[PDB]
């Protein structure tokens, strides 16, 4: 019923390629520690017996 | 870095192998006491007289 139209202001959108940035890092980031992760499971331990 | 951290951990799981055990048998050991003289039982009773 009060729908508010949407501006783009210059401010919000300086902020967006900030994140942008933010995000590219982070996954970045966490595809290096699945990487280690996995390389770390295979090399310590074997598999489980009942 | 991280190689380092990965590697580390792998060689402490290699070194929580067990070599052995070490225990003592002394069960069913007792200690030994020394008697040093023979319990005889014998008296010698004589009247006065000597008969």
């Amino acid at each position: 019923f009060a729908l508010a139209q949407i501006n783009a202001d210059d401010e919000f959108i300086g902020a967006i390629d900030k994140e942008s940035a933010e995000y590219l890092d982070e996954y970045a980031t966490l595809a290096r520690d699945i990487s280690n992760s996995l390389t770390l499971v295979k090399a310590a331990f074997g598999p489980l017996e009942r | 870095e991280d190689m380092a951290k990965i590697y580390g951990a792998v060689a402490a799981v290699s070194k929580n192998v067990n070599s052995s055990v070490t225990y003592e048998v002394k069960r069913g050991t007792h200690e030994l006491i020394k008697v040093p003289t023979i319990p005889h039982n014998l008296v010698l009773i004589q009247s006065d007289n000597g008969k």
